[PDB]
């Protein structure tokens, strides 16, 4: 049966938390965390890739760089083109500039990708268990968001349709003994360590799809 | 799809 609770970053799948700073990229960093852990799960090489390369390059695809996209299209970009490049040789400016994609400086390849079936946190629930950190989008426009810091994100103002940030789960859990109650998902964001909690935020699982976590679920197929 | 972000 599934887990009763999954940490990835505890297995070497997730890399230090990100900055986005002024630029509405989000959607670029959460479809690179999914590729970064799926890289991991099949070379055991932990490489941060460029959320540039796909704000600069992805326009075809219909991303619209700082100004905001979706992972699936990101996903599809990477497929489309041929592979992605690493942070280093390709790094984060937070402004859109010249695609300078270097097929000579990819680090990952993907074939397409896997949706998980909308709303359904149970179906999320067996991807993150099986699979590796998922690529979520998620209602973020709150001030409750903006200033979290601690403990188990629940705000009554989030919507589970009308969603404009892209995040990464990692994982979930539970707080306590019992399996079955407090529980939440182990999300990495793109705000900084600085952000919540150390750059994460619990967000609370099994709540009717809170926020719409499991609205537009997806991983790349490597 | 998109996450209209700014």
């Amino acid at each position: 049966d599934l887990p009763k609770s999954v940490d990835w970053r505890k297995k070497g799948y997730v890399t230090p938390v990100k900055n986005q700073k002024q630029c509405g990229s989000s959607w670029a960093f959460s479809a690179t965390g999914a590729l970064e852990g799926q890289m991991f799960r099949k070379t055991g090489k932990l490489v941060s890739l460029s959320e540039q390369n796909l704000v600069d390059c992805s326009r075809p695809q219909g991303n619209q760089g700082c100004n905001g996209g979706f992972m699936a299209r990101a996903f599809q970009y990477v497929k489309e083109n041929g592979g992605l490049d690493s942070e280093e040789s390709y790094p984060y400016v937070a402004v859109d500039e010249i695609c300078k994609y270097r097929p000579e400086n990819s680090v990952a390849q993907d074939t397409g990708f896997t949706v998980v079936a909308p709303g359904k946190e149970k179906a999320l629930m067996k991807a993150v268990a099986t699979v590796g950190p998922i690529s979520v989008a998620m209602d973020a426009g709150h001030s409750s968001f903006q200033f979290y810091k601690s403990g188990i994100y629940f705000e009554p103002d989030c919507s589970s349709k009308n969603l404009d940030h892209g995040v990464l789960v990692v994982g979930y859990g539970f707080e306590g003994a019992n399996s079955q109650n407090s529980k939440y998902w182990l999300v990495k964001n793109s705000w900084g360590p600085e952000w919540g909690s150390n750059g994460y935020v619990k967000i609370a699982k099994d709540k009717n799809n809170h926020c719409g976590i499991a609205t537009a679920a997806s991983y790349p197929n490597v | 799809i998109i996450l209209k972000e700014k």
